RNA sequence: AUUAGCUAGUUGGUAGGGUAAUGGCCUACCAAGGCAACGAUGCAUAGCCGACCUGAGAGGGUGAUCGGCCACACUGGGACU
RNA sequence: UAUCUAACCAGAAAGCCACGGCUAACUACGUGCCAGCAGCCGCGGUAAUACGUAGGUGGCAAGCGUUGUCCGGAUUUAUUGGGCGUAAAGCGCGCGCAGGCGGUCUUUUAAGUCUGAUGUGAAAGCCCCCGGCUUAACCGGGGAGGGUCAUUGGAAACUGGAAGACUGGAGUGCAGAAGAGGAGAGUGGAAUUCCACGUGUAGCGGUGAAAUGCGUAGAUAUGUGGAGGAACACCAGUGGCGAAGGCGACUCUCUGGUCUGUAACUGACGCUGAGGCGCGAAAGCGUGGGGAGCAAACAGGAUUAGAUACCCUGGUAGUCCACGCCGUAAACGAUGAGUGCUAAGUGUUAGGGGGUUUCCGCCCCUUAGUGCUGCAGCUAACGCAUUAAGCACUCCGCCUGGGGAGUACGACCGCAAGGUUGAAACUCAAAGGAAUUGACGGGGGCCCGCACAAGCGGUGGAGCAUGUGGUUUAAUUCGAAGCAACG
């Protein structure tokens, strides 16, 4: 462009969008308003469990719960690792990640933070799916 | 020049390549092969097997023939430069002695096979190695040095200096 | 139109290009100060300025090393009408590290880089030559 | 600018009173200006800076802790000392 | 409390992640597109270094990893530092207010620029130099840096302001030349249809075949005469003109613009041009005419598995005019306007100049166009190439992954149809351009084979033998499965 035109207008760049946009909203029951606030993790209620079928390639069942968040975003999360506790009106938290194979879910629940325990006879990698020690 | 001398070559890519025929996929490798002695000179080549090491001998017999030089001022190339071939854009500038050469594999070995020792760069176009090492060739062909350039107009080092 | 300058970079640069070894534009001062610069930092054979009905004329006849090899490889214009580019003396840049020059049109006349580093002025960077 | 008109003590002046003090600060009278595509008016957002993180640098983002300034003490207004 | 002295004890003090590539580090079992993994690409369907576990290894280590956020990498908003022929991207084109930018020279200034001095830009923090805590972190001392900072004093090269002067830009004049440039009015004959009248006898039309249809109430054709409208062969040509859309029969009127030559005249008067104003193919809308042909829709007949289509026969809107709206286009050279510069060859158009010659005719030089082929150079390539997609400058418009979406809300316009402006959520890991190798082709060309065709004799029909399938079986062993399994 000419420096006139910069001038005249200078530049914009492009309007990121996150990977988790339900962790970045807050929320206030006062005002009934969500409150932009960057959230690593929240917690929720699971409205409902279930099993998905995967894109192509794969066809293996995946569970995911959909989950009322604290802030009042209606989630869909996966439930990774062996086997779950979880079932109706089971309180969860929910950090982010995408799960490729499944359309409609881009977060996942932490495994072992809540009424979600952990997985049963892991002994590898236990930080993640949330066993202790033995 | 030529094939007269004990050389340090090193393998940049080594790309399987494939022609497809009735009978299906009929792979070639090539080899594209960077040549130098790090007193100086520097020269690249390109070679075509079936087999790795044949594309690699092929590359090395295209790159004796197909060197250049480079000037060594101070360990530094003498001015910054810009080589632009198709969709290579590298840029070279100095550093001060003792920084080390700063460059990507593919430029990086043009520069230390000359034996260039302190040097930036940036690729700004395409990834290409092939092109990528077009471009620094025709930098380092844009290099100049001091002498040469009074020899040209009609002054003395001293004189730019 | 509404660059003599450019116009005169430009033509010595399509004159490289070519080889040719004369090249005659229309003059003005500050083409005959550029070129008298270029004569004394050596980039060109000779230089003479002629007169004529309108405005004088001026002619470029252009140096070549040995084997045909150039002397200029390139010209450029910085300060243009759209965006000038004026700079001090600590803030004029050594092109190539001191191999080629540049031209700053300063309060006591139009010099180079290294003559205004000399008499410590700044003003319009007009050009680069490679 | 998927906000172009805004202002009416609003702009200037002559008198007057008022503040620790200049001034439409306020009052009376006169004229009808003044600002604005160099983005006024309006909407949403935000305490500002030193500085912090990053980056080759230009620049990008932030304004925790430390220091300076500003503003506000449940919300609103008002004075006394 | 730190700190310090002794005594006693290896004794009580290691875990997290990963190991397909990107990226360091591989084996075994178990599972069997299940369970599960995953930042991108992607793993797992009976031999998984990609899942789970064990061992071993790699990276870190009192922390390791995941998630969330910020910068960079990302030249992916490009001032430094990008681009718009085909990839996303040139408003469809113009007239032009504002703004941006502006030919050559002299004087004047000092708005911008440049420059010396003074003052300040706190401490802490970054940076450098010293010192102190068992070093480190940390802490102290000192210095430096940092401002489109301000005042004051200087320079006039450039930009800007001012006063003059000049002409290569720009324009007027003067002498010529072309033209389907536009509007109006009128006018011509071919030629389709229709009306009448003769001659005139049984078909015509159309298709891949037909049929629907017209025709003895007389066609089809043939001649004569008349009515009506629409478009204008030859000329006519990668030829002319126009800003573009677009403009072809002729004459007249009213009009616009272009080029050539001169150096007469003014003397930078100019280039672009947001926001505005107008024009703007075809379709379409309102009112009123006209309506010969062609023809969406529609009807009938065929076709087809079906055919709401191609195909045939008919046929309304429309197409045409006046006026006014609509303002879109593969509105395209998919290439913005302007200026200059950088090899050639050759047609073609409109001009001018000169040499020769009886004009004619040939030749060369030059101006503005229009086309072909090509050097440099550019380009991812294809290709562009003095009609640049080259080298440079000014100005405007536009792009920033695909889709959603040119949608939604909102505003403006519009009688309406709808147009202009123009998002997000969500989703994908690609989308795409050019070119290469093949394969294919209800594309072409050339050549061959019992491949066809030409012929001979056969199978399929009958009975039996054999094999296979399906089935029924205690079992009817297993394998082979288009050509290339099935005596
Ligand atoms: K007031
Ligand atoms: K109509
Ligand atoms: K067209
Ligand atoms: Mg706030
Ligand atoms: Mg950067
Ligand atoms: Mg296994
Ligand atoms: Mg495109
Ligand atoms: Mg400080
Ligand atoms: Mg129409
Ligand atoms: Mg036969
Ligand atoms: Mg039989
Ligand atoms: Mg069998």
């Amino acid at each position: 462009p000419t420096i006139n035109q910069l001038v005249r207008k200078p530049r914009q760049s492009k309007i990121k969008k996150s990977t988790s946009p339900a962790l970045n909203k807050g929320l206030n029951s006062f005002k009934r308003e969500l409150t932009d606030v960057n959230s690593p993790q929240k917690r929720g209620v699971c409205t409902r469990v279930g099993t998905m079928t995967p894109k192509k390639p794969n066809s293996a069942l995946r569970k995911y719960a959909r989950v009322r968040l604290s802030n009042g975003i209606e989630v869909t999360a996966y439930i990774p690792g062996i086997g779950h506790n979880l079932q109706e009106h089971s309180v969860v938290l929910i950090r982010g990640g995408r799960v490729k194979d499944l359309p409609g879910v881009r977060y996942h629940i932490v495994r072992g933070a809540l009424d979600t325990a952990g997985v049963e006879n892991r002994g590898q990698s236990r930080s993640k799916y949330g066993t202790k020690k033995p | 020049d030529g094939n007269k001398l004990d050389l340090e070559e090193r393998v940049v890519t080594i790309n399987r390549v494939a022609k497809v025929v009735k009978g299906g996929r009929r792979f070639r490798f090539t080899a594209l092969v960077v040549v130098g002695d790090k007193n100086g000179h520097v020269g690249f080549g390109t070679g075509k097997a079936q087999e790795v090491p044949d594309a690699i001998r092929k590359a090395v017999e295209d790159a004796k023939k197909n060197m250049v030089l480079v000037p060594t001022v101070d360990t530094t190339i003498p001015h910054t430069v810009v080589g632009h071939f198709g969709g290579g854009e590298i840029l070279l500038k100095p550093a001060s002695a003792g920084s080390g050469v700063t460059a990507g594999g593919p430029v990086r070995a043009v520069l230390e096979l000359a034996g260039v020792a302190d040097v930036s760069s940036k690729s700004l176009g395409s990834n290409t190695p092939i092109n990528m090492v077009r471009a620094t060739i025709d930098g380092i062909k844009q290099l100049k040095n001091a002498e040469d350039v009074a020899k040209l107009r009609g002054k003395t080092v001293e004189e730019l200096l | 139109m509404t660059d003599p300058i450019a116009d005169f970079l430009t033509r010595i640069r399509n004159a490289n290009m070519v080889k040719h070894d004369k090249l005659e534009l229309p003059a003005s001062k500050i083409k005959k100060e550029i070129a008298e610069i270029l004569k004394r930092e050596g980039f060109i054979r000779d230089v003479e300025y002629i007169e004529d009905d309108n405005a004088g004329t001026i002619r470029v006849f252009l140096k070549y090393g040995a084997t045909g090899e150039r002397v200029i490889t390139g010209l450029k214009r910085i300060s243009k009408p759209g965006l000038r580019v004026y700079a001090k003396s600590t803030e004029v840049p050594k092109v190539l590290n001191g191999l080629g020059i540049a031209i700053v049109s300063t309060s006591q006349g139009v010099l180079t880089d290294k003559e205004a580093r000399a008499k410590q002025v700044g003003g319009e960077v007009l050009a680069y030559v490679w």
